[PDB]
RNA sequence: UGUUGCUGUUAAAGGGUUCGUAGUUGAAUUGAGGGCCUCUAAGGCGCAAUGGUUUAGUCCCAUCCACUUCGGAUUGGUGACCC
RNA sequence: AACAAAGGAGCAGCCUCUGGGCCACCGUUUCGGCUUUUGUUGGUUUUAAAAGUCCAUUGGAGAUUAUGGGGCAGUGUGACAAGCGGCUGUCGC
RNA sequence: CUCAGCACGUUAUCUGACUUCUUCACGCGAAAGCUUUGAGGUUACAGUCUC
């Protein structure tokens, strides 16, 4: 049977982070590789500004507000939230 | 509710539910501190220091990887601004409106907005002279 | 159960029925508060005779919450199977 | 004198316990000719005392007390210390608590305001937990409240970290109870953010 | 905003009870809200309740057995006394038999019945049937 | 005249709007502790033991083979679980 | 619940055994005040504790690592492109 | 390529706005009507302020 105290998985996929039981973060990090060398650099999913390394004028991320649009040809590894 | 005029928004930033530092951050307190102060010498406000840090270095929060947050750092090293962030910004916007209105006295909108921004600045002022962070003779103009 | 005296003696005309779903008193006035009696069954499909009973309130057919509650009542007593 | 009793507090050097001597030696052994960053760092580290607690469970628990001063250090190398000490001292868990102190309400407004909130009863207890759970981090707590007014703390932990601390749970719980006088339970959850308890 | 914590809680309970719902969510938590619930759970009007931790402010969750009929709040927290127990108990409640007014005292948080017993009045808090 | 205990969509009655001082009202945290003995005091989603041929069960197995909606078979089986 | 304060580097006492050295103490205006005992009152002066201050190490803590962080120097390790090399954009010295 | 790692549409989810059920649930109201968008949660009469 359903419970408010312990909610169902399918229900809490949907919900906003301000509407959630815990109200946790809705973001994560990523390792973006600089293809202009090999330099592994941490980058943030909702970067909301450019990030550069000295191994790239290829950049890493675009500033765009919806979530970062990472430069093509770049290695993406997905770090966990926790 | 929005302080002055209409508005209900829920656009906000949450927190992490893990207040201890990530396993992929092996950086010490001191490195974080140094980075903050370094950036600050360009004239950057704390708001953009945190952004630079989180995006480049993967920092979860300044507060999570050091025992203190961004202003406390700055204060202790004597780099802190004497005009709080929120106050300064409003005063900039204000003056810029007053430029536009100097030229255009037919502009209805920006006039009303300036009235808002004024009284808002005054509220801030009043606050920070109860909770000392400005001199007690401070005034907008 | 019910009002008593200081002498312990019942004073009530009747003690009204329970609606198991909401634990509210079924009134005489409500005529939409139906008593559903299901006959139990054992191995070899033999009826044990009518044994179990449900009672539904007349406030559960004004928006049809009836079905919902009957399931939670049933499923708990092992009458209705869930996987 | 001894050069292995320099890991005990100066007061306790002329009068060590049975308990305190075994570990003392073990530390000193570790300090020489071993994997790095705990051949040097223990020398700065001086323990207040330690004690040995015996439950009715299979293993016993040696609990350690060292000042809050050295917490910042020991927190880093916490893992490797615990493990390499349990090897030298088998059949008993090692845990590392850093000693703290607690305060009570003075029953006055203006006094209560000016006390530390890291000294306070609750924050202390919470960190005692986090220490004895390490390696593994707390996600979320619940208090459930029953018909007697009995309040019961639950804690919940990662399924990532599950394997390690799964065995250690009864031991941890025991120690926490007898000291801070509060019961604790430990569950797990697979997707901690959305907070659904599981046996995964 | 909300100027009484209690009012925010016990208008969720009352509404939910009138719809027959068997659990309710409560947006904030306070030390006070706990004690109120505790009372009613002893006397048999609530199954259980959980307090959940977000590490900002908690979210209480309660299991209703449907045995309540109202849970009110007396907002100004007016002063009631050893004689004036009588007054309140008549005026805001449908009965003297099963009406429960809950009060604050230096001693703690308790029913009027227990308040009289220990002979201390205080400021009122809330009430339930 | 409605503090206890009033009304204001249409019946007497929400100010054309916004800013704003006196005034009124204002979120959460500090935390109210424990053990050993007796008591059939209760619950148990803990549990060693040992009980129970269907004097109670379901999965496996046996025999059929029934194209597909029969079954029974005994010690079945530290299995499952029930007093 | 209210009053008031704080507003967070706009700060902040480590305790302690013993020994030595110096040192009036209030006070600073042309001479003022001053602790007992020595029988007592009147006068000066000394020794001595006290307090301060300087050094000394005796034992113990610390709520945040001083065998530490910060900055210089020597050697080897890994490494880019021109100068050099493989024998097929890229690899190494 | 060229205001273009683009723009639109469909499936599903969410936050913010305006309103419809001419099958809006409970409830309220003298009725007309009102319904997460209240005139609802009010004689079981008390969230806050003001006209």
């Amino acid at each position: 049977d359903s419970d408010l105290s312990y909610p169902t998985v399918r229900s809490e996929r949907m919900k906003h982070k301000r509407r959630r039981l815990v109200q946790g973060p809705n973001s994560y990090f990523m390792d973006v590789k600089c293809p202009g060398c090999n330099a592994i650099t941490i980058v943030y999913s909702h970067a909301t500004s450019e990030v550069q390394c000295n191994g790239c004028a290829t950049k890493l991320c675009r500033p765009t507000g919806g979530k970062a649009m990472l430069t093509t040809g770049c290695g993406f590894r997905k770090k966990a939230d926790h | 509710v929005r302080m002055q005029g209409v508005g209900h928004g829920k656009s906000a930033s949450s927190l992490p539910f893990c207040r201890t530092p990530p396993s992929w951050l092996k950086i010490a307190s001191r490195d974080v501190i140094d980075a903050v102060c370094k950036l600050a010498k360009k004239g950057l406000t704390p708001s953009r220091i945190g952004m630079q840090l989180r995006d480049s270095m993967g920092i979860a929060q300044v507060k999570n990887v050091t025992g203190r947050k961004i202003l406390r750092i700055l204060k202790h090293k004597g780099m802190a601004p004497e005009i709080p962030e929120d106050l300064y910004c409003l005063i900039k916007r204000a003056t810029e409106m007053r430029k536009h209105l100097e030229r255009n006295t037919k502009d209805r909108d920006t006039k009303f907005r300036l009235i808002l921004v004024e009284s808002r600045i005054h509220r801030l002022a009043r606050y920070y002279k109860r909770v000392k962070q400005l001199p007690p003779t401070w005034k907008y103009e | 159960i019910g009002t008593y005296n200081e002498e312990g003696v019942n004073v009530d005309l009747y003690i009204p029925r329970k609606c198991h779903a909401t634990n509210n008193l079924i009134t005489s006035y409500d005529h939409s508060a139906v008593q559903i009696a299901i006959a139990n069954v054992d191995a070899n499909g033999v009826l044990n005779g009518t044994t179990t009973t449900f009672c539904i309130a007349g406030y559960l057919r004004r928006q049809a919450e009836s079905d919902h509650a009957i399931n939670h009542l049933a499923i708990s007593k092992g009458i209705i199977r869930i996987k | 004198v001894k050069p292995h009793l320099r890991k005990l507090r100066k007061l306790k050097r002329p009068n060590p316990s049975e308990d305190e001597d075994s570990v003392a030696k073990a530390l000193f052994e570790l300090e020489a000719t071993h994997k790095t960053l705990r051949t040097q760092l223990p020398r700065f580290h001086i323990n207040t005392v330690r004690t040995l607690s015996s439950p009715r469970f299979r293993r016993t628990a040696t609990v350690v007390f060292y000042p809050l001063r050295f917490l910042m250090l020991v927190r880093k190398i916490q893992r490797t210390l615990t493990a390499e000490l349990e090897k030298r001292f088998p059949g008993s868990i090692v845990v590392l608590v850093a000693q703290r102190k607690i305060t009570k309400r003075p029953k006055d407004v203006y006094k209560l305001q000016k006390v530390q909130r890291s000294r306070t009863s609750v924050a202390v207890f919470e960190n005692i937990l986090n220490d004895l759970i390490y390696p593994c981090d707390v996600m979320g707590r619940r208090w459930r409240c029953r018909t007697d007014g009995t309040k019961v703390m639950k804690v919940f932990l990662d399924s990532r970290d599950r394997k390690r601390v799964e065995s250690r749970l009864p031991i941890i719980a025991h120690v926490y109870k007898q000291l801070t006088h509060r019961t604790v339970s430990f569950g797990f959850m697979w997707n901690p953010k959305l907070q659904q308890v599981s046996s995964r | 905003t909300m100027m009484s914590v209690l009012a925010n809680a016990l208008r969720c309970i009352a509404s939910a009870e009138r719809r027959g719902k068997r659990q309710v969510l409560i947006r904030p938590s306070s030390k006070v809200v706990v004690k109120f619930l505790q009372v009613m759970q002893k006397h048999g009007y609530i199954g259980e309740f959980e307090i959940i931790d977000d590490h900002r402010a908690g979210k209480i969750v309660v299991n209703l057995n449907g045995r309540l009929n109202k849970c009110g709040a007396i907002c100004p927290r007016f002063d009631c006394t050893t004689p004036d127990f009588e007054k309140w108990v008549k005026n805001i409640l449908p009965s003297r038999q099963f009406g429960f007014v809950v009060l604050t005292t230096s001693l703690g948080i308790m029913d009027h019945e227990e308040a009289r017993a220990r002979n201390t009045g205080g400021k009122v808090l809330g009430f339930f049937y």
